[PDB]
RNA sequence: UUGUUAGGACCUAAACUCAAUAACGAAAGUAAUUCUAGUCAUUUAUAAUACACGACAGCUAAGACCCAAACUGGGAUUAGAUACCCCACUAUGCUUAGCCAUAAACCUAAAUAAUUAAUUAACAAAACUAUUUGCCAGAGAACUACUAGCCAUAGCUUAAAACUCAAAGGAC
């Protein structure tokens, strides 16, 4: 009798439903934060893609590129795209911890998706590659 | 890669309030630690220098704690003077 | 002889070709001027100098190329005078070749008093008598004090002992005129030991005088390269055409700063910070840039190369397309 | 036998670490500044900010607090120790940020309460929820911006003042043209 | 200054003083009372309870004064309001039935709402960061907002007029032209306010 | 090129959390999982010209190669920038054989058995007795010259004097 954070398991049945469709058919907004440049792309439950943006594509340069009211923009511009091809709600994987990570998912909700879940998906090894040598400063 | 997509990691947004379960997935990640690791695997850290800094916010936490102790301990008699004139 | 230097880079980078107008505003000896009239015989170029003898080898040069070349004589600053005397006829000009230094002429030649190393009068001015009332280094020399003549060699001749050459100047001019060559670079070596005479070894690996700084310094103050300069680069963009392509060749770090701020929108008119919290990182700018670098990279000739023309080693050679 | 935490024990012992059994005169309910003081007020920035991030995201305080999921920017308690300045994560929404504000203030006796009942601190101050000034600034700087109508539709570069220098020379052409110490005063009677 | 601090600013409100005991706020009611006990400044020989005292033109009024000659600039003062008085009736009379409703002949009416469509809602503040000159979008105050507009006033009468116009020639017809939204007082509110667009992002470097 | 793949291949390289732990080993070193082999009794200290080991880098031959990276090239910065920052890519870090034998190889604490009072040079790590071996004798010259041994050949271990100085050095 109350909300539960952790999503319905798969392979169960479950009472939830948005807009007629069960958690694993919501569509899925892939949206990678890194340092300088932060994409966002938009796919169906069958790995559709349906809309595509990025700080680059809408037209920041440089370090304008890396901004969290550029990843807003970048947002919005994949939500108008996707609403257009019939998305209603989205299932957030938001990988990469740059600056906007949470701008880019401001951006979907203020252009008219409905997200109902936020997974993270950052890359973490378990022991993997070396990384590069520290920067002196 | 080999696991099931969508259970870790995953929170769930309740009455359309996706900045409050953003907010809740950011102190799981922080609270298993996750945050802190990926910001030291951006560069590489040189096994003496990790021994270095694991002994040393070791020792800080310690001595952290027990001035925590000695000050909740020490919190105890402060109260209003009992003995006011004297 | 001095071959053009880095000419093949300035004749690919302009490209010359048949109804393209361009101007030169250093023809001085001719080699680039000949060299651009060389790949193209139809194209129109225009040429200009300080140096009354090098606007006479302009117009002798002129019977080799009737109308191709058109000699003009003046400074940076007289020079759009010039060109509007002429008229429009350079108008929407190509490329500006804008080369910078000494003639080869000039300096070969002891009496124009370039030359440290032969003995000549302290002239040490390109004009020649176009203008007879033009101090030269001589007047330079004997009538600046220490804070003045220090300067002209901490500013232009980027002189770190300033303080020490200056007062040696100061104290030579009272016991007799300084009126040659050779006894400005004795003077200059005297305010040091005799040790420090020959002992400025440079990136070339090839030790040079100590009183080189105060030549080039006097060199550029005489003729106040820097300030036309400024001027030059100014006058070149209002008389090229859009999408016309601009060369230069800066041999001294003085000249390629105003050509590398120049050409990158910075202004010579920037503060200077001295070697204490300077922001080269930060632990923007009023507006972008408004050129095309074909080459913003810069290289010096080859050093192969260095060795047959060694007053060329410097040479930064700087490209760009007008916005 | 060998023992990591010796390296690093006796360093953080005088940065994180004072000794005696003193308590701050500032840390009662009712100067020279100290290094013990800024360790007794480091800690307990520390602790707040546990253990009031402990409330805000917990259910404790409230249903409608406990469903603000309020995280907090930073802790700082003031030296004098009279009350503390709570800095709260402030949204970009101006209308929701002054109603969280009113709402978060109003519960502040019940979460000091929540503290001290608990035991992680014993003797907490009056709290209190402020907004960043920085943040307040530039949501008004966009709030007049929307309301603003923007209407209808060469010797000194260098450095050397070549003219004055030419002046200079051209006027020069017209004119061409430790033992008193010693007991050696003492030892022989001069007094 | 020759008052100590314990000296209280006087309050010339006729009606104040006047009005029925029960009308006042206790708020009010109690500072009167503390008031009894305090030491009250002198009023300034301008200030006074007069029925014509505008605080807006008076100290417009000051702002314009040159070397403390009062009676020069509030002779200005006095014949700009005349002189815009005097250009409204000439269209009153001038204008039709229906027109002449629309026209507005009080001076006092066509100064205050002449001055507030010249107000600044943000302004700039100029600052040096990294050895850079940066001007940051700063929100002003209603004392700083008030001030620029008459600023801007005497400052393009006093310089951009004609040698032979006189002050109240040229300030009544740019209070006019302002009171319509057309002056170039108001071009420079549209002017600062479109800079402020330009550097909407260099917000930050604010430290104050 | 990029993003996604609940697609395929690969088994190269390295082993998050646990680890706020303090174990094992002579030291060096060793922490993904499983299995096999395996550490153990000399009273105790005390050993070289012998024997067996010994991080990293490096050398030799044949392989590996995800990522990292001396050098090198390209880009910036600067008066210059043979650097710090950016990009690319080698030797190399990996495996299998052999060599090399050096580290601030430092708990800067030889080992062992006692004592805690009849004991503050300073600081560090409280003081101190006994036993055995090693080592030291002002600083620099000098991790050098010469000698001998060594798979080492621009090498390691061993290791002076002339001469110069009146100090050098440790703690506060
Ligand atoms: N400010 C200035 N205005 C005009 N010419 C100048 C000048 N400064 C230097 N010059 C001239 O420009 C030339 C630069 S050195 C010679 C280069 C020339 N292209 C040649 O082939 O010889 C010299 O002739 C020098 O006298
Ligand atoms: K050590
Ligand atoms: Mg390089
Ligand atoms: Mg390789
Ligand atoms: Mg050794
Ligand atoms: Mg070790
Ligand atoms: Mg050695
Ligand atoms: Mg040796
Ligand atoms: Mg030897």
């Amino acid at each position: 009798s109350r909300f539960s954070l952790y999503p319905p398991v798969p392979g169960q049945e479950s009472s939830l439903q948005w807009a007629g469709m069960k958690f694993e058919d919501v569509p899925i907004a892939h949206i990678k934060a890194t340092y300088n440049n932060t994409q966002i792309q938009v796919v169906s439950a069958t790995n559709a893609s349906l809309a595509r943006a990025s700080c680059g594509t809408e037209g920041f340069r440089n370090a304008k590129k890396g901004t969290g009211i550029a990843a807003q923009t970048a947002g919005i511009a994949a939500a108008a795209k996707a609403t257009g091809k019939g998305v209603t709600h989205i299932r957030v994987v938001v990988k990469g911890m740059g600056p906007g990570r949470w701008s880019a998912i401001k951006g979907l909700t203020m252009g008219g998706l409905e997200v109902i879940s936020i997974t993270d998906n950052t890359p973490v090894p378990h022991x993997g590659c070396r990384p590069r040598k520290a920067r002196r400063l | 890669a080999k696991h099931l997509k969508f259970i870790a990691r995953t929170v769930m947004v309740q009455e359309g309030n996706v900045e409050g379960a953003y907010r809740t997935l950011n102190r799981i990640l922080t609270t298993d630690g996750l945050t802190e690791v990926i910001s030291r695997r951006r560069y590489y850290e040189k096994p003496c220098r990790r021994r270095q800094r694991e002994s040393y916010e070791t020792c800080r936490r310690i001595y952290n704690m027990e001035m925590a102790r000695k000050i909740n301990f020490l919190m105890r008699k402060n109260r209003a003077d009992p003995w006011l004139g004297c | 002889l001095h071959i053009p230097v880095m000419v093949d880079q300035v004749v690919h980078c302009l490209a010359p070709q048949k109804g393209q107008v361009f101007l030169d505003m250093t023809f001085g000896s001719g080699g680039h001027t000949r060299a651009i009239l060389q790949k193209e015989p139809d194209v129109m170029v225009y040429a200009l100098d300080r140096d009354p003898v090098a606007y006479a080898i302009a117009e002798q040069l002129s019977r080799l190329y009737p109308t191709q070349i058109q000699a003009l004589l003046g400074q940076f600053s007289q020079a759009e005078a010039l060109l509007m005397k002429a008229g429009v006829q350079p108008g929407t000009i190509d490329g500006i070749l804008m080369d910078l230094g000494c003639s080869s002429m000039q300096l070969d030649a002891p009496e124009r008093g370039f030359s440290l190393r032969k003995d000549g009068p302290l002239d040490m001015r390109m004009d020649g008598d176009r203008y007879p009332d033009t101090p030269t280094a001589s007047d330079v020399v004997n009538a600046l004090d220490q804070q003045a003549l220090a300067s002209i060699l901490r500013a232009y001749g980027e002189e770190k002992h300033a303080k020490k050459i200056a007062s040696a100047i100061i104290q030579a001019r009272s016991t007799y005129p300084i009126s040659r060559t050779q006894q400005l670079a004795s003077i200059v070596a005297g305010a040091f030991p005799p040790s420090a005479v020959y002992a400025r070894k440079d990136l070339l690996q090839r030790s040079t005088h100590i009183a080189t700084k105060t030549f080039q310094a006097l060199r550029i103050f005489v003729n106040n390269e820097l300030n036309e300069l400024y001027a030059g680069l100014r006058t070149a963009e209002k008389f090229l055409k859009t999408g016309g392509r601009l060369v230069a060749l800066s041999f001294h770090s003085l000249e390629d700063r105003i050509v590398k701020r120049f050409l990158l929108g910075i202004s010579m008119t920037e503060r200077f910070n001295l070697s204490i919290r300077q922001k080269v990182k930060q632990t923007s700018v009023r507006a972008p840039l408004k050129w095309e670098l074909i080459h913003k990279k810069v290289l010096t000739p080859e050093d192969q190369d260095v060795q047959d023309n060694p007053r060329g080693r410097s040479a930064k050679l700087r490209a760009a397309i007008k916005l | 036998s060998k023992n990591l935490l010796k390296k690093f024990a006796s360093k953080t012992r005088k940065k994180f670490w004072y000794e005696g059994p003193s308590l701050g005169s500032h840390l009662t309910p009712r100067k020279k500044t100290r290094k013990e003081d800024s360790i007794r007020l480091r800690v307990l920035n520390g602790l707040l900010y546990k253990s009031l991030t402990e409330l805000l995201c917990t259910p404790q305080v409230s249903q409608e607090v406990y469903d603000l999921n309020v995280e907090l920017s930073k802790v700082s308690v003031t030296s004098d120790f009279s009350a503390c300045r709570v800095y709260w994560k402030t949204g970009v929404s101006a209308e929701q940020n002054k109603h969280t504000e009113s709402v978060l203030q109003r519960s502040a006796a019940y979460m000091r309460h929540l503290l001290i009942s608990q035991q992680t601190l014993r003797n907490v101050p009056p709290i209190v929820f402020v907004q960043d000034k920085r943040d307040l600034v530039l949501a008004e700087v966009d709030r007049l911006l929307a309301e603003a109508d923007f209407g209808p539709p060469h010797p000194n570069l260098c450095g050397i003042d070549h003219e004055a220098l030419n002046k200079q020379i051209m006027e020069y052409k017209r004119k061409k043209e430790h033992r008193d110490a010693s007991p050696r005063s003492f030892l022989l009677g001069e007094e | 200054s020759r008052y100590a601090p314990e000296f209280r600013e006087p309050l010339i409100d006729k009606e104040y003083y006047r009005k029925p005991v029960a009308e006042l706020t206790e708020e009010e009611k109690y500072d009167q009372e503390l008031k009894k006990t305090q030491f009250i400044k002198a009023a300034a020989a301008t200030e006074t309870s007069s029925v014509f005292a505008d605080p807006v033109i008076s100290k417009f009024t000051n702002m314009m004064m040159k070397g403390g000659n009062k009676v020069l600039a509030r002779s200005l003062m006095a014949q700009t309001l005349e002189a815009v008085k005097r250009k409204q009736f000439e269209k009153y009379r001038a204008a039709s039935a229906e027109e002449q409703a629309t026209i507005e002949r009080n001076p006092y009416r066509i100064f205050h709402e002449a001055l507030k469509n010249c107000e600044p809602v943000i302004g700039l503040v100029p600052i040096l960061k990294g050895g850079h000159f940066y001007q940051v979008p700063v929100p002003l105050a209603d004392r700083r907002r008030r001030f620029l507009a008459m600023k801007w006033m005497i400052t393009e009468c006093r310089e951009n007029k004609p040698r032979r116009t006189l002050m109240p020639e040229k300030l009544s017809h740019e209070l006019l032209e302002a009171f319509h939204n057309r002056g170039p007082v108001i071009k420079r509110k549209h002017n600062m306010h479109k800079m402020a667009e330009a550097n909407r992002a260099l917000a930050h470097y604010r430290w104050w």
